[PDB]
This record gives structure tokens, sequence and C-alpha cells, in this order.
């Protein structure tokens, strides 16, 4: 992403859309759904706050933070090596390698009996109330008002009460917006093109950047001169 | 030497493959090059052949 994600609370959007008639019966109730339906349509990486915390393995389980939306990576604590994925249809399970992990609810499943483990993971940024925290981009400000707009017309054309070419317009302006909005967020910066430039001009193929936390996914491979 | 009293040496006779005063760029410096470079597409040769 190339601009930075200035944070600000939801009611930003509700100006923009009680600017159409139309849409003046819409709430902040109304605002919260169709923001997280959004969010999650969209799947941008960069609307999400990246934490880690360490959780203790006690017997191949571990509790999962509250927050916790999307997992980055787990890894050990004392060694640092992270743990890739279970495959295992048998795994703590006993008859009569390398480390996974396996999260379904709050609870993760690892391979490891126990062990700490740090979790490197996606939340939602929220606010002095417990409610979402939306960026300024109007990029993303637009398009999340044209979200709305489209599910609140939606409702209206099955009413009656919107005309199809209306109804037509608004799928197809939020249709083009949420690609720009893709792009916006996706498209990487000056200094997030060098790190691709770094990974992708590799003498000797960097093949293991998983076991670090990608740490020197992005680092400049350098040749001796002889 | 018979008519030097001071030209002496010990037993150790050798000499450095050098050019004009210089330390000696030998065979394998010359080629250690391409050998090093030799090792680098080899090593996607056998990525590629891994997968």
């Amino acid at each position: 992403m190339v601009n930075n994600i200035n944070w600000v609370k939801l009611p930003v959007i509700l100006d923009r859309l009680l600017r159409h008639p139309l849409l003046t019966d819409l709430n902040l109730e109304t605002a919260i759904q169709y923001t997280l339906d959004f969010i999650s349509a969209m799947g941008l990486p960069n609307v999400y706050v990246d934490k880690i915390e360490t959780i203790d393995i006690k017997e191949y389980r571990g509790e999962l933070p509250c927050d916790l939306i999307s997992i980055n990576q787990v890894r050990l604590h004392k060694n640092g090596i992270a743990l890739r994925a279970m495959t295992d249809n048998f795994n703590a399970y006993p008859t009569h390698g390398e480390p996974s992990f396996k999260t379904q609810g709050r609870v993760i499943f690892t391979s490891i009996k126990h062990e700490k483990v740090d979790i490197s993971y996606k939340a939602i940024m929220l606010d002095d109330e417990g409610l979402p925290l939306i960026p300024d981009n109007p990029i993303f400000l637009k398009t999340l008002e044209l979200y709305i707009k489209k599910e609140w017309f939606t409702i209206l054309f099955d009413m009656g009460k919107i005309s199809p070419a209306v109804l037509n317009n608004t799928q197809q302006e939020y249709a083009f917006k949420a690609g720009q909005c893709n792009n916006e967020f996706v498209i990487p910066s000056v200094s997030e093109m060098e790190a691709i430039t770094n990974m992708w001009n590799q003498l000797i193929p960097r093949v293991t950047e998983f076991r670090r936390g990608f740490k020197n996914l992005g680092d400049k491979e350098y040749i001796r001169v002889h | 030497r018979l008519n030097n009293p001071s030209r002496c040496h010990f037993g150790i006779v050798g000499s450095i493959y050098n050019l004009n005063d210089s330390r000696p760029f030998s065979l394998v410096d010359m080629m250690k090059p391409y050998n090093y470079l030799y090792d680098a597409i080899h090593d996607r040769l056998n990525k590629a052949i891994a997968s």
C-alpha cells in the first residue's frame, strides 16, 4: 500500500451516506454490520492490526487470543522455529517430526505437548467504544459508501421502491470502485517493491523464508567478487 | 658461495608463481568464479528437477 492507514471512526461514513435522501433511514447499527461485511469481502490485510502473543500449549492444545481473526504464523518460543500446518489425521492420538499447528475455534491444536508458542496474528482495530475503526482513505470510504448504498438499494429494489436503472448504476459503480479499492491497498509502495526486488533477484535462490518469520525475505542477496 | 661470505640460506627452496612482484593469481583463482557460478545454476536446475 502506498498511502498510510489513518484511522477514523465509523460515523464518518454516515456523513457521506445521508447526503443521499434515500439513505436517510440508515443507522450506526446498520453501518456497523455493513462495514464488517465489506471489510471481510475485500480481504485487505492492511486494514487489520498485527499482534503477537505468546501462549502456552498444555497437551497439543492452547487457548487462542480473543481478538484473533487470522494467524500470520505460529512459531516456537524457545527456538523461534516456525510451525507449518497439521496434515495428520491422527495427531495427538496414540497407537498401541516437523512441528505443526491447527486452529478451529478459540483453540489451537499443535504437534508439541508442553511448549510455549508465539502467535503472530491479525485483529480488528477498535475505538474507545468497542467498535470498528475504518481507514480515512477516500477510496476505501467511497466504496464502503457505495457498498452500503448497494445493499440498501437491493432491499428497495425487491420492495419495488427503486428503478432497475437506479440499481444497475449502483451495482456498476460499486463494481468499479471495488477494484480500484483493491488495487489501492494491494499494489506495493516503493519501499515494498524494493523488498520484492530483492526476493525476485537471487542468484543463489533462498527457499526457506518460512522458517524465519519471513524476516530475511526482502533482504538483498550479495555476491563476492573473485 | 665461493666469493661472498654473507650469501647463505636455509634448506627451504621455492618460488611464487606471480606476475611483476604481485601476489599469485593462480589457476584455481582464475577458474573459481566460473565454479561458483556453476554451483548457482545447478542449484536452480536441482530445484526445477524436484518441483
